[PDB]
């Protein structure tokens, strides 16, 4: 694995969710990262986004469980290599920006955010996917900056 | 001695760090002072239901477990 404790070497999430990412226990205990907890990630590029924390009892130590939204938004690929901390000031968004890339609000964005508490990052791409067609997001802004969560109190303006 | 509480704010997690020997009042008064805020309560679920009382002599270690973590209502 790394020589740095909290440099995690990217594998497949076997719990497909945006807003997940899955560490041992024993990993967790040793970086003293706590379920739930808000987490910073850091990637390639300069690239860093935020996630929810939760241990996993099959995965290996040394790895970090993440789909490919969360891969994407840190320019990793499988096998590469991303740092995890705690982020404790991940404040409850109280309006933020999300627009298609390339009904909306009913459709995809209230479902998928409707009490789930999830942490978004500025610049964060997503996919959401509903009805008859997935459909890609990104964050644009976030009020507070440059991530929050999205909170029952969060407004959003995907328009 | 001491473990780690954490407290759920629309401002983030704040990690608090108390022995649970401690009482429920002291982690009231930790948060306080660790904190910008008004009158608040402390909850043991998100949805705010199981309110924690503010002691003292009811010990943090007899209601919470090292890296639990609680919810603030104000």
């Amino acid at each position: 694995g790394a020589m740095e404790p909290n440099r995690l070497i990217v594998e497949e999430a076997q719990n497909d969710d945006n807003s997940v990412v899955s560490l041992s226990q024993a990993k967790m205990d040793e970086l003293q990262l706590f379920r739930g907890d808000t987490v910073i990630l850091k990637g390639k590029r300069r690239k860093e986004t935020v996630c929810i924390v939760l241990s996993d009892d099959t995965c290996p130590d040394e790895k970090i469980r993440m789909n490919r939204v969360v891969r994407n938004n840190l320019c990793v690929h499988l096998s590469d290599v991303v740092s995890v901390q705690s982020c404790p000031d991940v404040k409850y968004g109280k309006r933020v920006r999300i627009l298609p890339i390339d009904n909306l609000f009913e459709i995809y964005l209230k479902p998928y955010f409707l009490e789930a508490y999830r942490p978004i990052h500025m610049g964060d791409n997503f996919i959401v996917r509903a009805a008859m067609r997935p459909i890609e997001f990104k964050v644009v802004l976030t009020d507070p900056e440059p991530y929050c969560i999205v909170a029952p109190e969060t407004v959003i303006f995907c328009d | 001695d001491k473990i780690l509480i954490r407290v759920q704010s629309a401002e983030g997690i704040k990690r608090i760090e108390i022995s649970p020997k401690s009482n429920l009042k002291h982690l009231y008064d930790s948060v306080q002072n660790a904190l910008k805020v008004d009158g608040f309560g402390l909850f043991k679920e998100r949805n705010f239901l199981t309110e924690l009382q503010a002691s003292g002599s009811q010990l943090v270690g007899t209601s919470l477990r090292h890296g639990d973590m609680v919810y603030l209502k104000q």
